[PDB]
C-alpha cells in the first residue's frame, strides 16, 4: 500500500504562508498513522469532548526554536486538551522510527500510552525522545513553513505570533 | 504536554 | 474651530480557518478621544514595537474569550490567553469617562481588571449590558459586520471559552 | 477572568 499523504494550510499572524505536506509511515505504525491521517479529513465526526474530531483550525501552541513546534490540540486549543480516534488515550504502538532528523512528525504525549491528538514536528535531531514518542511520518513539502512557525516560538514554547491551520485534509 | 527537552 | 470626523477602523475575520468578512468600527473621538485613539493605533499598528518588545497592533490577535449573549473580547496581543496586552500609553491607562452607556448590542468597549486598568483588551456587546455602565469605558460602535459579530458570538460557551478560534487576521484604518 | 464579568 500506499503511504497517506496529508497537508496542513497555515497562516502565521493572519498571513497565508504556504502548505505543509506530510506522508505517514502506515507501513511501520498503522494504528497511529490512521489517527493522524483521519485527524487531517474529520471524516470520523464529533469526539467524547463534543467537539469535530478534525485539526482545522487548530494552532502550533508550543513552539521552541532549535527543538520542535506542536499542535494538535482541538478541544482547548491551548494543550491542555485533544482526543484520539481511539479514545482520549491510545497505547505507544512502537519505537521503531527515530528521531535522527528535523521534519519527524511524532506523538506528544505526557507518558507511556498516552497518545491523544497532539503532535510535533522535530526542527532538530532529537534523540532523547526515542522510545518515549512514535515517530509516524514526515515533511515532505514546506519544510520552510516549518521554520516559518519555529521562528515564532521562544525557549519555554510560548508563541509569539498565532500560527493556525486553516484547512488540512488528505492528498488522495 | 508533549517532549520534553533533554 | 474643529470638526474631525469619527475615525473608521477594521477588522478581517477568519473563524476556524475560514475567512468570513469585515467588522467596521466608527470611535467616538467626540467623546473619549484618548480611548479612542489608542484602539485606532492599535488597529494601524503605527505605534511599532511595544514594552512587551512585541508589535503594538491588533492583527493575528484572537477573540479569546466569547460569552454567548453577552460579548465577544480580544485584543491580547502579547500573550493571545487574556492575560497580556499593553496600550500606547503604557501597560495601562486610566478611565477616561463613562459617558456614553451600555445600552445597546454592538458598543466596542474597554475590558479591565477594575478602575483604571485599560489595556489594549476590549470586547464588543451583543446585548444591552446596563450593569457595567461606570466600570468599563465605551468607546465606539459597530456600523459594518454585526452578523460577524454574531458568528464569533455563536463560538462561545458560558465560561467564555471558545469552541472554535476566531482570528483578526488584518486590521487597519479607513482613511 | 479579566475583562467584563
Amino acid at each position: 500500500l500506499k503511504r497517506p499523504k496529508t497537508f496542513f494550510d497555515i497562516s502565521i499572524r493572519g498571513d497565508k504562508v504556504g502548505k505543509i505536506v506530510f506522508e505517514l509511515f502506515n507501513d511501520i505504525v498503522p494504528k497511529t498513522a490512521e489517527n493522524f491521517r483521519a485527524l487531517c479529513t474529520g471524516e470520523k465526526g464529533i469526539g467524547k469532548s463534543g467537539m469535530p474530531l478534525s485539526y482545522k483550525g487548530t494552532m502550533f501552541h508550543r513552539i521552541i526554536p532549535q527543538f520542535m513546534i506542536q499542535g494538535g490540540d482541538f478541544t482547548r486549543f491551548n494543550g491542555t486538551g485533544g482526543e484520539s480516534i481511539y479514545g482520549m488515550k491510545f497505547d505507544d504502538e512502537n519505537f521503531k522510527v527515530k528521531h535522527d532528523k528535523p521534519g519527524l512528525l511524532s506523538m506528544a504525549n505526557a507518558g507511556p500510552n498516552t497518545n491523544g491528538s497532539q503532535f510535533f514536528i522535530t526542527t532538530v535531531e532529537t534523540p532523547w525522545l526515542d522510545g518515549h514518542h512514535c515517530v509516524f511520518g514526515q515533511v515532505i513539502e514546506g519544510m520552510d513553513i516549518v521554520k516559518q512557525i519555529e521562528s515564532c516560538g521562544t525557549e519555554s514554547g510560548r508563541p509569539r505570533a498565532m500560527c493556525m491551520v486553516t484547512d488540512c485534509g488528505e492528498m488522495k | 504536554y508533549g517532549p520534553k527537552w533533554n
